[PDB]
């Protein structure tokens, strides 16, 4: 927005004067367990494909690293859903 | 080209005659 | 639905490898019957074809649903027989071997996919 | 730190392929006369290396290079063969099938071993995912 | 299409095919006087060379022509 | 690198 | 601190559990490498040593990122553990000792025992949260 | 720290006086920080249910 | 320093 | 040293020459 640019601006103003998290950590794990899920798909697609030089070893092998890092993800969250729970029982 | 590709094409018959047509 | 684009590659993949298997035993049976050609499917071109329709409208209950209802390429002789049977025990035994093996391979990824998205789901 | 085990194993499937694979490409080119250059076909052998870069204990295998099998030449006496010499000693491979028969069993073999052993490491891996629950 | 081993393998067992094939016509043809235009049967030769699709790295065999 | 392995598809292509 | 030090035992060993199995697995790895000692690591040694001075590793400095944008990057890492050479039972020519029966029963137990370690700190952890539960 | 130094030459007085990360360390921190979890809400509820029946009272 | 594996490795070789 | 010890020093390289 221009009323957005002028914020922009101004906050830059603001740092002239003076002179991450844990949902963006959750966030980042998310994406990297995705994006290695993705990369096996995606080895495997190409390996059944046909094209040359995708050996059938790392195929199986990445497999199976995203599996681990997919059953890793639900731990976590199974646990975070318990500690949530747990917190939210709490009498005040 | 390469015995054992693919092609849209059958071959042609296969004939062995015994003297010169 | 978001669940078949998932397992639609591997599906589409299983099921040519099927059909090209029973493309690969017809030439195997095939092999002794004279003028014969040895056909087979360029796996790669027709799983793009099929990775890459219209119900019929139905206004009531009486109205009927409508009804549902691969191109095969010459293999390139490499001896040449006398009663025109182009079919060679060996190429095609290997590439038997070979589809089978890619058939147990698209199985196993596709049942490790279900898995995973199983035990997202078990709790 | 199992994770690590997937890469050794893996590095060492790979590995244990590539020599199968160069053992049957010698194999089968046992009888072969000519190459794409006119060369006679030298029979090659991977070399195996542990794959630690400097620092690392222990790491798994990896193929550094392929190079050509150290054997004499087979000279055959058949100077009526387009392709000869001055004296008619055609070249022929260098390959003693007994040698690569024995290579291609034990790359077999050496290969399933990891296979197991990254099947067993990935049981652990879930167990332990499973440790309080 | 193959995985690289079942390529050199089975291009082996075509290639050996082939030269038996050579073997057995020439064995056929050994007492023959003319062929199908008049003139004698030659005795065929198999060539094998390496396959190599890579850079001098390994390669099956294959059979240029007889 | 310079040799594929055994398991991979055709180098020729 | 106090909860840190009762399971501290088993957590250790278990640690070296897993680098115990990564040497063994490397040694397996390399069972067919011309000139390979087989390496191995004094288990219980190694477990009090770790329990009376605390882990280290031989390097694991890293490049420093102070800014969102640094390219991250590591060097080479490993435990501060004493890799000893295993006695080679027969010759060989090629001159690896890595003998395979021995490889392999040693990968056995040290499952066993992982799994075993596991089983332990998880009875444990069950055996805290029965008595926080309520 | 100078006031960190301060405080050591304070603590040898007193003595005078006197006178990457693997899922097997993941794992066990996360069930630490669930277990000390857990204990902090267990005390904090026997604190808090303490308070409310001494301020129920009667007087 | 590793080396060749198999067959040409545990074959006796060549004095020099 | 017994066979299937472990031993802080490593062996030595074995040989198998054909004519002494």
């Amino acid at each position: 927005a221009i009323q957005g640019i002028e914020g922009v601006i101004s906050q830059l103003q603001a740092t002239a004067m003076a002179a991450v998290s844990f949902a963006g950590q959750l966030h980042a794990a998310l994406d990297r367990i995705s994006d290695r899920q993705a990369a096996a798909r995606v080895q495997a697609e190409k390996f059944t494909l046909g094209e040359p030089g995708i050996a059938l070893n790392d195929v199986m092998a990445d497999m199976q690293k995203a599996s681990v890092s997919m059953q890793m993800g639900i731990q976590v969250r199974n646990k975070l859903v318990a500690a949530y729970q747990e917190v939210m029982s709490m009498q005040v | 080209g390469v015995p054992g590709a693919l092609s849209n094409q059958p071959a042609p018959p296969n004939e062995a005659p015994i003297a010169t047509p | 639905d978001r669940l078949d684009a998932a397992l639609r590659f591997q599906q589409e993949a299983l099921n040519l490898r099927a059909q090209r298997q029973e493309i690969l035993a017809a030439n195997i049976a095939n092999a002794d019957t004279p003028g014969y050609q040895a056909r087979d499917i360029d796996f790669a071109s027709e799983l793009k074809k099929v990775m890459v329709g219209v119900a019929l409208t139905l206004t009531s209950s009486h109205h009927i649903p409508a009804q549902a209802v691969v191109d095969l390429l010459y293999r390139v002789p490499d001896q040449p027989s006398l009663d025109g049977n182009t079919v060679d025990m060996d190429r095609e035994r290997t590439q038997f071997a070979d589809n089978s093996l890619k058939y147990q391979m698209g199985l196993t990824v596709l049942g490790s996919q279900l898995k995973g998205m199983m035990n997202v789901l078990q709790g | 730190a199992l994770l690590n085990i997937f890469d050794i194993a893996g590095s060492a499937l790979a590995a244990q392929s590539k020599r199968l694979n160069v053992a049957a490409s010698n194999l089968a080119n046992a009888d072969s006369v000519t190459g794409p250059d006119g060369q006679p076909y030298r029979a090659k052998q991977v070399v195996f290396q542990v794959d630690a870069a400097p620092g690392q204990a222990t790491g798994g295998v990896k193929v550094a290079s392929v190079i050509e099998s150290q054997a004499p030449e087979k000279l055959v006496y058949e100077p009526g063969n387009p392709l000869a010499d001055a004296n008619g000693y055609v070249k022929m491979p260098n390959v003693d099938v007994v040698g690569e028969m024995v290579n291609t069993m034990s790359a077999s073999r050496s290969y399933q071993a990891n296979i197991e052993v990254l099947n067993t490491v990935k049981s652990m891996m879930l167990k332990t995912l499973t440790l309080g629950q």
